[PDB]
């Protein structure tokens, strides 16, 4: 179940701060718009990607904050809009300058 | 500032008996507890007198009538306690706020600061009056060269609030003349936006599309109204004006649009329009339109005045690629392709053809749709011989008049 | 407005002390102005404005939408006698 | 020749990180102003031996809002576009950076 799922990154994600570091709750917050991707809600997938995109702009180096980007592409690409897709396709590339990025995000 | 667009679209509801009860009922509890929050008692009286008879019936500032069924639209007399209270507390801080600013150094900037301030508050009451004369002021002594295009854009929008079209066009006059002095982006945007909304007013859709469109990719909310009602008035426009091929780039493969996918009821009804007259579906259409007329143009102020023309010539556009296609139909046929019968479609067409939109007769006799449009050399010398005829006039005017002085 | 393009006949003649005598010459034979005359007759002429939403003044270019009665109420019925007789084809 | 032989000799400088921000200045009107004031990123980042560098990110600037579908210039089209102007510079002093005796 969907709900479930989602419910155990939220436990997490609030214990991340707390007791954890923050590298964990970015991550666990692509998490969280992976499954509403699959859930088809596309409002809540966006708004936790721009949260992302925003504040770990300054602290993009990150193998973690490409997919970010990629996930934005699948978003507008459901949206049906491939301008914004494209133009986060592009922002993907810059931030892996690199093809020394895990192969997995390579592969995507 | 902000409240103003949301009270009128509201406020205009209550006067429309073509909307059902249900959504009056609750726009009215809405805007009810905006009015006494932000003081909007000016307005409120603008409000009752402009309709007369049919609304506005039951107040205190009119003997109560039948014909008005909100009460919703009655005042308090409480609501004046107030209004005058507030309006002393905040108009005599900001006076201090002048006097005090004489003294200090540099009164060219600070002075005109504060009488910016007062056609704030004075946007947020709805008293345009009194706030005409206070940018007045702002826009005489020296501030930024940008700040000034926002001081009259300030101005135009009390007019649309209002709705005097007199009013709103001036201020945008002074706007385009200050438009590339400033050179300003920025108010540019927001110019389109605001211009739109005058455009749409006008009957003239032309200009309202190419506006409204375009404002639609790099649009402004910072002092401006909802993507929401843009995005909607956009649509509308640009169904009329562009033709097939441009009616897919601009409105079904606008990316904007796309992403703002189906979250508001208007958004949906006039999506729902415009794909299927592209696709060339027939059966789904006629409900379409009927929807679209009573969700969107309706609520809408400045539709409400086109909500007719809407109606004629989506139904003559819809015919127009039909009968394009087409050299005879059946009035079974297309009848019951639109989704309606033999007897319903006798009288539609009744309406258009004798006004000589869509060129074609039916044989009534046979139970044929005999099309005729003219695309020959006849139909084109006829353009023509009108351009020269009134040439020929305006010469013998022009020349005679000359000729006696 | 008034045939042609009323602009361009508003623009060529104008007043002059010498056009003067002759407008009025013309107008007296034609009798008085029929403008002011009228509404001492009739007790006033009413032009609508709580009607039409291009009014009587005409604010840009007037619907001839005013000349039909709302084909709304039309269609909407038109509608729905289809769904009935349809449904029982 | 030799100075003063024909009057006058005026070193003219490179530019200053001041001077590159004001060089920057009176280009950003002429392109569509910058949203979030980022105008002060360009001059820390790097400081040209000319007025060229500077002139030189703001065509580069205008490659990528070009690209992207967005007219106004923004920090994001600023760090692309100070990223590619250093490109040709950090590349040869990487050299004498790194595997230096």
């Amino acid at each position: 179940s969907l709900d479930d799922q989602i419910f155990v990154c939220e436990k997490s994600i609030e214990f991340a701060k707390r007791e954890k570091r923050v590298f964990l709750k970015h991550s666990l917050s692509i998490k969280l718009a992976t499954l509403h991707y699959q859930k088809k809600q596309y409002k809540d997938s966006l708004a936790l990607i721009n949260d992302l995109l925003r504040e770990f702009k300054k602290l993009d180096d990150k193998p973690s904050l490409v997919d970010v980007h990629l996930l934005e592409s699948k978003v507008y690409h459901k949206l049906r809009n491939l301008a914004k897709s494209k133009a986060s396709l592009t922002a993907a590339r810059t931030a892996a300058n690199s093809i020394y990025c895990p192969t997995q995000t390579v592969a995507e | 500032r902000v409240p103003n667009y949301e009270v009128s679209e509201k406020a205009f509801l209550l006067t429309q008996s073509k909307v059902s009860i249900e959504q009056r009922k609750e726009a009215a509890e809405f805007v009810l507890a905006k009015i006494k929050e932000e003081e909007m008692a000016p307005y409120y009286k603008y409000l009752c007198e402009e309709y007369l008879v049919n609304n506005g019936q039951s107040d205190l500032e009119h003997d109560e009538k039948s014909d008005s069924l909100n009460e919703w639209i009655k005042f308090d007399q409480e609501l004046y306690n107030e209004l005058c209270k507030k309006n002393e507390s905040k108009i005599k801080e900001l006076n201090e706020k002048i006097q005090k600013l004489e003294e200090d150094d540099e009164g060219e900037l600070e002075q005109a600061q504060a009488w910016i301030n007062l056609g704030e508050y004075y946007a947020q009451i709805g008293d345009k009056d009194n706030a005409e004369k206070t940018l007045g002021k702002s826009l005489s002594k020296a501030i930024s060269t940008g700040a000034k295009i926002d001081v009259m854009l300030t101005i135009a929008r009390l007019g649309f609030f209002y709705n005097d079209q007199l009013y709103v066009k001036e201020k945008l006059e002074a706007v385009n003349s200050m438009i590339e002095k400033g050179g300003d982006w920025e108010r540019r945007n927001r110019y389109k936006t605001y211009y739109g909304i005058h455009c749409l007013a006008v009957r003239n859709f032309k200009e309202a599309a190419k506006l409204l469109v375009d404002s639609l990719a790099t649009f402004t909310s910072i002092e401006l109204t909802s993507y929401e009602s843009i995005a909607t008035y956009a649509s509308v426009t640009g169904l009329f004006t562009l033709e097939r091929t441009d009616l897919k780039s601009k409105v079904i493969d606008s990316p904007e649009l796309l992403s703002l996918i189906s979250t508001t009821a208007a958004l949906q009804s006039i999506s729902s329009l415009t794909i299927s007259l592209y696709a060339s579906d027939y059966a789904s259409y006629f409900p379409y339109l009927l929807e679209t007329y009573a969700n969107v143009l309706i609520p809408c102020k400045y539709l409400n005045r086109h909500a007719d023309f809407f109606v004629r010539e989506m139904r003559r556009k819809v015919y127009a690629q039909l009968l394009e296609s087409y050299k005879t139909l059946s009035l079974k046929s297309m009848a019951s392709a639109f989704g309606v019968s033999v007897a319903f479609l006798d009288n539609d067409l009744g309406k258009f053809i004798p006004n000589k939109q869509l060129n074609c007769v039916i044989d009534r006799v046979n139970g044929i749709v005999e099309t005729n449009r003219p695309d020959n050399k006849n139909a084109q010398y006829h353009l023509l011989v009108k351009q020269g005829d009134g040439l020929l006039t305006k010469l013998q005017k022009y020349g005679a008049a000359v000729r006696l002085t | 407005m008034s045939t042609d393009v009323a602009a361009a006949q508003a623009q060529s003649k104008i007043d002059l002390t010498k056009k003067k005598n002759e407008e009025i010459n013309k107008k007296s034979l034609e009798e008085d102005d029929e403008f002011e005359d009228f509404p001492i007759d009739t007790w006033a002429n009413g032009e609508t404005i709580k009607s039409n939403a291009v009014t009587q003044t005409n604010i840009w270019e007037e619907n001839w939408d005013d000349v039909e009665v709302d084909d709304d109420f039309t269609n909407e019925l038109k509608a729905e006698l289809d769904r009935y007789k349809r449904e029982n084809q | 020749l030799r100075p003063g032989r024909i009057d006058r000799k005026i070193e003219f400088p490179p530019p200053s990180v001041a001077a590159r921000a004001e060089i920057l200045r009176i280009h950003s009107r002429k392109m569509n102003l910058t949203r979030g004031i980022n105008l002060r990123k360009v001059a820390e980042k790097m400081n040209g031996c000319s007025g060229a560098d500077v002139k030189g990110v703001c065509t580069e600037a205008g490659m990528y809002a070009l690209r992207e579908r967005r007219i106004h210039v923004t920090q994001e089209d600023f760090e692309l576009a100070v990223g590619k102007v250093m490109n040709k510079n950090q590349e040869t002093a990487i050299s004498v950076a790194k595997l230096f005796k």
